This record gives structure tokens, C-alpha cells and sequence, in this order.
């Protein structure tokens, strides 16, 4: 029939702001239909690594839900959201599971994302005790302890705050660019699916 | 929980803020050395203290991990070179004493001003006139005006300076646990703790020793030719059996011979391999002689240029409005930015020189993996050696055919190919006894085996003995003769010279093995080789994570310095010299019968 409706994807990707990765923007999208067909067809999206489904096929298959987690890292840590792989943003900022069932959809942003000061907006997580389970967002700025003696909420010797700054700015090579990455998650449950793609006459 | 886990997260919070704080004093030494303007200066300034203050306090903070309980080599480099004391191992007063003679011989140097006598209207420096008239004249009172009058006022106004200078250094040294400064500046060749590859700060005299005893024979006979050529210049002054004038050899110090090539030309009569005309009949501009270097980068297989070396690389002199430093140097700014500074005119020297300034940048980004205090070379003379390799083999007659600068019909005959080698022999051969000289001579002052009324008597007795050089007149003590030069008057090593030419030639050999040459070292091209480009990226990624004898290893099959190399490069020149200097006589005598 008539197709309405849309899902609110142009609130996710063309957003004027992004979160950090530390503390990233998950954004759930039910009962609207979800045209993938968008995100295919813009070419400044470069990489579109889909993993267990596949790309074309996304118009037909419905979910009940589909999660959309958005934030910003270099260009060298988009290789870091994927399963099974490690690094600081895998460890201790975003982790994908290996059974991850979802589209990461990454694209450079130094037009956006960058000053000729720098950009301190932008903030990623260093050092944690344990590394995270998946989908788990940590937005502790609690002193890291690296030594023996207690710390005491003072960022002394062996004492670090957790958090450090991605400083971007426009000169930078591609690795250190500043890339906006969202990822897809689709998820199926007893309720009825409810997001699907439109239907053809 | 242990000291290593403490030292691993401690450099990962080091590594983060001092590639962000690196990067911006990268920028404003770019923004001062691309526009000369006071603001750029006070730029250059602020980001140069906040950095210098940011090593000193996490240096402060790095002593605080002993090494001694560190089992990992590479936190452990990264530690060896964070804790180093520097100047800071002093009090303040004589830290600041140091750091005043060291700008005041900055200053001296740059403004030393020497002219002649009776016309004091206006007066001429080095770096303008100085080197021209020691370049070009082929008059001898002049060139001994010029040579004397500068050492004269420069040796009597650096000589106290350089008194205090050498007693400050060693103090420096013996406060950070080094023998003399010569074993501080012999310490950037020390490798511990790995089997094998194990290198000491007291072994590389010896080496250096060992290698210049097999280059003397070919500098002797060169020396020789040179000698006789020079005759031919100089009839009556300069004599058979005795050394060279100290001030005819084309520079100031007589480090650089390629001066005389006009004067010691093996067949004038041949052209020259000089494409500059090809390059202005066919309108070569700068940025398409950059694509051509880069053009040869891919062809060894080795990556391309980034998009923002092409966006903020200034490769023109921008104009007369806006004033730059006119210094080929290539910039490693951090957070994968490349850069050129080079003020490019449509010569060949110009286009060597860019492939050799882009041989650097593929250097430094190779290593861009590493952790930012392993981002280095090896040692240094690796840095300028993988740059040499590539001016060497972008200035075959087969690259310049290849390229479309030479002629497919440039007949390549062996007298072209003996004067080539002659330039280049005048070049890096002639260096090698004046820089083994210099820094053998530091050494020993350093050492304090040399006394201290007693160092021209000794320098110049060196110089008769090792460069074959004899002085004009006797220089007692109120001279400084060594200190006119540019390196020793401003604290900087002068070996890497010459391990950077016994690499670039062992270099050489194992690319052009790699990429199956069947002919003499010297016509060698590695274009079109990506298997050699593969044997020197295996170097070029390690950065100075590895022992520079691990790296060489990797490259040529051997741990250490070799000079076979070198003597087969110039193999054919050798036998052509041993054939005309058969009516002279070689070697020389260290009396002053010249002069
Ligand atoms: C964002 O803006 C671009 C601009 O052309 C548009 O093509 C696209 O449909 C918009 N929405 C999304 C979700 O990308
Ligand atoms: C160089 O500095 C001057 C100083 O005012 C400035 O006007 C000019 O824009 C600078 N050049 C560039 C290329 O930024
Ligand atoms: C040393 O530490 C680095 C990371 O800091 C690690 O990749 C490497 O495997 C370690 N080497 C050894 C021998 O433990
Ligand atoms: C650096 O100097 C300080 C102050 O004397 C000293 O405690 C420390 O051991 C020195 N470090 C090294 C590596 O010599
Ligand atoms: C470098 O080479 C790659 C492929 O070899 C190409 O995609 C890229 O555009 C090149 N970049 C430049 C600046 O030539
Ligand atoms: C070049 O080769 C020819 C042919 O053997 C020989 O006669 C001539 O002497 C050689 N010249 C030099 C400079 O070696
Ligand atoms: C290297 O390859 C390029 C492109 O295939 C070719 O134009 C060039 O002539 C080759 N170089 C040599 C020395 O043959």
C-alpha cells in the first residue's frame, strides 16, 4: 500500500553533533519504516562494513528494533568497530559482540569535526581496570589507579584521569581525521516487528 | 600492579599528550619557517617553552621507574629515552651559563662578520660572500686573506668560549653517568640488553677506525690527483711530496671537495649528465618534479603521497611579499601530517634534492606505527642514508632516459662515468678523513687526552696526518681553529656523517642485489623494484624500536659497519686513479714543504 512514515534516520546521520565515543548517543528506532536504501546511495559514506546480513536484503528483512549508537573517533580506530577486535576504542570505550547481527556505516567528517585550534569536544577513554562487555557505555570519570597507593580522586603520580581529548584538527592525516560512525543494530524479539522496509506493488 | 604495568600506562599517557603537544610546535615552527613575522616568532617561542617544560616534567616523572626490573625492550627504549637529564643534571647558574655560551656562539657564528682592512663602509659575512669567494676565486693571497682573516677573529673570539664549553659538556656528561661528552655523543650507538646485536659506546671508535683504514688507500690516491691538479692550478706553492694548502680546497674547513671539479675534471671535453635544459625546454614546474619523485616512490613499491603533503607543502618561494626559509628540509609534523618547506627552482640539483627530502618523508611515515618517542631512526645516520639512496639512484643516465629528461640516444661511454664518479668522489670521499678527523680530535678533547695549550699543535698534526692538510702559517693557542665551522660552534655530532655514507653505500649494494643488477654498483637504478622497496620498508618500519644493528641486519645481512661498499661503488674511479698517478707520487709527507 501507500508508504508514509519514515524512520527518523535524518535525525542520526545528519546530525549537527555527534557524542564522544566514551559516552555514546544510542538512539532506538521502532514503528516507522526503514529505508537502508538512503545510506547505500551517499557517497561520502565510504565504508559500509555490514556483518551477519546482508546489505542488499536489508529492505525485506523486518525487526523489532533497531538500535542506532553514534559517536566520533579517529581514522584509524573505525577498523576497532568490528567483532573481535581490540584496542582502546574495542576495550574500553565501544565493544561490538561477535555475534553482532548490524551494519557499522563510517565517514570522514574534518569539515565538520575539526578547527584550526583544535577540537577538544571530543573525548575517548584510555585507561580502564576491566574491558567493557558489549553495548556497555562507561561515563565514569573516576581517577584510574596505575600504582599501589589509593589516589584519592588526585590525578598525581600513577593516578591519571580516564579520559583524554581528541584534538582534531583540519591538517591532520587520514588516520587522525576525524570520522562519525554509526552502527546499525538490528534486534528481533517476541513483540511484533514493526520496522520493515516498504513493500513494492 | 608491577612497575611495568605502571611504566606501560604511563607511557600511553606521555605518548597521547606529547603528540598533541608536539604537533602544535611542529605547526608554529611551520607557520615561522613558511612566514618570517614576529608573531610567528612569539608562536614558535610559546609552543617551543610549553614543550621543552612538558618533556622536563615528565621527565620528572619518568626517573621514578627504575629500568633495572623492566624486561620488555621497547617500554625500556621508550624509558632510556624519556629519563635522559640533559642539561637539567646541573645546578640552575650553571645550566644557564651553558645555555648562554651556547647561544652566544649561535651568535657569533651567524653574525661573524670579516672584511678587509682600510675599507671598514661596508663589510662582508660567510653565508653570502664568504662561501663564494672560497668557492669560486682561484687567486692564492686572496684565499689566504679571506681563510686567515676569519679564522683569526673567529678563533680569538671563540677560543675562551669554547674553553668553557668543553669543561661545562664534561661536567654534563659526568653528572649523567657518561665517561666525557664524546662518550654522550658515542651513546646514540649504544645498544644493550640484546643478544647478538649487542653494540658499546667504546666500540665505535674502533669501528670508525677499522673502516678508515681500508677508505685510506683510495683517499690517498685521490688525494694524489687532486694534488696534481691542483698543481696544475698552482704552479710554484704547492709541492709534490707534501700536503695540501689548508685553503684550496674549495670551502671554508675543507669538508666538501665538489668544489674543485672545475679544477680537477678528468675530461673536460665530455658533457656533463646536466638535464636542467630538458627540464626548461619542456616546462617542468615544481609540483609535477614532486610527482615525479613520487612517481619513482611508487615504483619501488613504497606508498604514495598523502593529500595533505599536497594541500599544505609549500613547494614555490611564495614571493617577495612574504619572506621563508630557503632550507630543503622535510617535516614530520605529527598526527599523520607530511610536509616539504623547500623553495624549488627547475635545476637537477633541485629534483635530486627532492627525492631526497621525499626519501626522508618516506621515512617518517613509515614509523608513523611506532610510539611517538621511537619515532626516529635507528640511529642517525640511517635518516640521511635512505634519503642519499635515493639521490643516488635518481641521478643514473638510466632513470633521466627512463624519465624523459635524458635522450634514448645519450651515448653512457666510461669517461662520462669516471667524471661522474670523480664528482661523487669529491663529494663523499673527500668528507670522510675531515669529518673522522673533526670528531676524533672532539673526542680526545672531551676525553682530555689532548692538554689543553696544547690543541692546535695537535689538530693540525692530524690534519697532516689523517686529511693530508697542512696549515699556511703556525696557529698557537689564542686561535680556534676547529670552532669556524658550523657543527662544533652550535653542540652537534659530526660522526653521523660518516656512518650515514658507509650506510648509504651498504644500502645501495643491498637494494640493488635486491632489485638484480647485473652491472657496476655506481649505474644501479631501483625503479620498478618492489622487492628491494620491501627489503628497505622491513627497515624503514621498525623506527628506532630495534637496534640500529637489528635494522642493518635486516637490510644488508650484517650487524655492523662495513666499508666494502663504499670501495666497490668506486671501484672503476679506483683503478683510473691508480692508473694516472703513476708519474706522481702518492701519499704525502707531514713536513711543511708546501707551505
Ligand atoms: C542528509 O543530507 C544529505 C544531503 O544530500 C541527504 O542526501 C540525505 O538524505 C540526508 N539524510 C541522511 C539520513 O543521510
Ligand atoms: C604570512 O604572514 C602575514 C602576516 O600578516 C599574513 O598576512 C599572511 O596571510 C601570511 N601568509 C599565509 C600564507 O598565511
Ligand atoms: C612490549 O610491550 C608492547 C606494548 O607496549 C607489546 O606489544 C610487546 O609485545 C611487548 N613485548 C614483550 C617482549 O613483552
Ligand atoms: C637525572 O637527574 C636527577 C637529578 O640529579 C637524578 O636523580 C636522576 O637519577 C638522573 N637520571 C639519570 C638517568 O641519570
Ligand atoms: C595513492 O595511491 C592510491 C592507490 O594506489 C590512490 O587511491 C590514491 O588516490 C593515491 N593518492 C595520491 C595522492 O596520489
Ligand atoms: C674506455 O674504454 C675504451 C675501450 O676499451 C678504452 O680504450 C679507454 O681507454 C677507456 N677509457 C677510460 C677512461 O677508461
Ligand atoms: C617503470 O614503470 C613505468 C610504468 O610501467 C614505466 O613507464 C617506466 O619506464 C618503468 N621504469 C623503467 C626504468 O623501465
Amino acid at each position: 500500500p501507500n508508504i508514509t512514515n519514515l524512520c527518523p534516520f535524518d535525525e542520526v546521520f545528519n546530525a549537527t553533533r555527534f557524542a564522544s565515543v566514551y559516552a555514546w548517543n544510542r538512539k532506538r528506532i521502532s514503528n516507522c519504516v526503514a529505508d537502508y536504501s538512503v545510506l547505500y546511495n551517499l557517497a561520502p559514506f565510504f565504508t559500509f562494513k555490514c556483518y551477519g546480513v546482508s546489505p542488499t536484503k536489508l529492505n525485506d528483512l523486518c525487526f523489532t528494533n533497531v538500535y542506532a549508537d553514534s559517536f566520533v573517533i579517529r581514522g584509524d580506530e573505525v577498523r576497532q568497530i568490528a567483532p573481535g577486535q581490540t584496542g582502546n576504542i574495542a576495550d574500553y570505550n565501544y565493544k561490538l559482540p561477535d555475534d553482532f547481527t548490524g551494519c557499522v556505516i563510517a565517514w570522514n567528517s574534518n569539515k565538520l569535526d575539526s578547527k584550526v585550534s583544535g577540537n577538544y569536544n571530543y573525548l575517548y577513554r584510555l585507561f580502564r581496570k576491566s574491558n567493557l562487555k558489549p553495548f556497555e557505555r562507561d561515563i565514569s570519570t573516576e581517577i584510574y589507579q596505575a600504582g599501589n597507593k589509593p589516589c584519592n580522586g588526585v590525578a598525581g603520580f600513577n593516578c591519571y584521569f580516564p579520559l583524554r581529548s581528541y584534538s582534531f584538527r583540519p591538517t591532520y592525516g587520514v588516520g587522525h581525521q576525524p570520522y562519525r560512525v554509526v552502527v546499525l543494530s538490528f534486534e528481533l524479539l517476541h513483540a511484533p516487528a514493526t520496522v520493515c522496509g516498504p513493500k513494492k506493488s | 600492579s608491577t612497575i611495568e604495568e605502571q611504566a606501560k600506562t604511563f607511557l600511553d599517557k606521555f605518548n597521547h599528550e606529547a603528540e598533541d603537544l608536539f604537533y602544535q610546535s611542529s605547526l608554529a615552527s611551520w607557520n615561522y619557517n613558511t612566514n618570517i613575522t614576529e608573531e610567528n616568532v612569539q608562536n614558535m617561542n610559546n609552543a617551543g617553552d610549553k614543550w621543552s617544560a612538558f618533556l622536563k616534567e615528565q621527565s620528572t616523572l619518568a626517573q621514578m621507574y627504575p629500568l633495572q626490573e623492566i624486561q620488555n625492550l621497547t617500554v625500556k627504549l621508550q624509558l632510556q629515552a624519556l629519563q635522559q637529564n640533559g642539561s637539567s643534571v646541573l645546578s640552575e647558574d650553571k645550566s644557564k651559563r651553558l645555555n648562554t655560551i651556547l647561544n652566544t656562539m649561535s651568535t657569533i657564528y651567524s653574525t661573524g662578520k670579516v672584511c678587509n682592512p682600510d675599507n671598514p663602509q661596508e663589510c662582508l659575512l660567510l653565508e653570502p660572500g664568504l662561501n663564494e669567494i672560497m668557492a669560486n676565486s682561484l687567486d692564492y693571497n686572496e684565499r689566504l686573506w679571506a681563510w686567515e682573516s676569519w679564522r683569526s677573529e673567529v678563533g680569538k673570539q671563540l677560543r675562551p668560549l669554547y674553553e668553557e664549553y668543553v669543561v661545562l659538556k664534561n661536567e654534563m656528561a659526568r653528572a649523567n653517568h657518561y665517561e666525557d661528552y664524546g662518550d654522550y655523543w658515542r651513546g646514540d650507538y649504544e645498544v644493550n640488553g640484546v643478544d647478538g646485536y649487542d653494540y658499546s659506546r667504546g666500540q665505535l671508535i674502533e669501528d670508525v677506525e677499522h673502516t678508515f683504514e681500508e677508505i685510506k688507500p683510495l683517499y690517498e690516491h685521490l688525494h694524489a690527483y687532486v694534488r696534481a691538479k691542483l698543481m696544475n692550478a698552482y704552479p710554484s706553492y704547492i709541492s709534490p711530496i707534501g700536503c695540501l694548502p689548508a685553503h684550496l680546497l674549495g670551502d671554508m674547513w675543507g669538508r666538501f671537495w665538489t668544489n674543485l671539479y672545475s679544477l680537477t675534471v678528468p675530461f673536460g671535453q665530455k658533457p656533463n649528465i646536466d638535464v636542467t635544459d630538458a627540464m626548461v625546454d619542456q616546462a617542468w614546474d615544481a609540483q609535477r618534479i614532486f610527482k615525479e619523485a613520487e612517481k619513482f616512490f611508487v615504483s619501488v613499491g613504497l606508498p604514495n603521497m598523502t593529500q595533505g603533503f599536497w594541500e599544505n607543502s609549500m613547494l614555490t618561494d611564495p614571493g617577495n611579499v612574504q619572506k621563508a626559509v630557503c632550507h630543503p628540509t622535510a617535516w614530520d609534523l605529527g598526527k599523520g601530517d607530511f610536509r616539504i618547506l623547500m623553495c624549488t627552482k627547475v635545476t637537477m640539483d633541485d629534483f635530486l634534492t627532492a627525492h631526497h627530502e621525499m626519501g626522508h618523508i618516506q621515512y617518517d611515515m613509515a614509523y608513523a606505527a611506532q610510539p611517538f618517542l621511537l619515532r626516529n631512526g635507528a640511529n642517525e645516520g640511517f635518516h640521511e642514508a635512505v634519503g642519499e639512496i635515493m639521490s643516488l639512484s635518481a641521478a643514473t643516465p638510466k632513470h633521466l632516459k627512463s624519465i624523459g629528461l635524458l635522450s634514448p640516444d645519450f651515448q653512457e661511454d666510461n669517461e662520462t662515468e669516471i667524471n661522474f664518479l670523480l664528482k661523487q668522489a669529491l663529494t663523499i670521499v673527500g668528507t670522510l678523513p675531515f669529518t673522522y678527523m673533526l670528531e676524533k680530535w672532539r673526542w680526545m678533547v672531551f676525553k682530555g687526552e689532548i692538554p689543553k695549550d696544547q690543541w692546535m699543535k695537535k689538530w693540525w698534526e692530524m690534519k697532516r696526518e689523517i686529511v693530508g692538510v697542512v696549515e699556511p702559517v703556525p696557529h698557537d693557542e689564542t686561535y680556534c681553529d676547529p670552532a669556524s665551522l658550523f657543527h662544533v660552534s652550535n653542540d652537534y655530532s659530526f660522526i653521523r656523517y660518516y656512518t650515514r655514507t658507509l650506510y648509504q653505500f651498504q644500502f645501495q649494494e643491498a637494494l640493488c642485489q635486491a632489485a638484480k643488477h647485473e652491472g657496476p654498483l655506481h649505474k644501479c637504478d631501483i625503479s620498478n623494484s618492489t622487492e628491494a622497496g620491501q627489503k628497505l620498508f622491513n627497515m624503514l618500519r621498525l623506527g628506532k624500536s630495534e637496534p640500529w644493528t637489528l635494522a642493518l641486519e635486516n637490510v644488508v645481512g650484517a650487524k655492523n659497519m662495513n666499508v666494502r661498499p663504499l670501495l666497490n661503488y668506486f671501484e672503476p674511479l679506483f683503478t683510473w686513479l691508480k692508473d694516472q698517478n703513476k708519474n706522481s707520487f702518492v701519499g704525502w709527507s707531514t713536513d711543511w714543504s708546501p707551505y
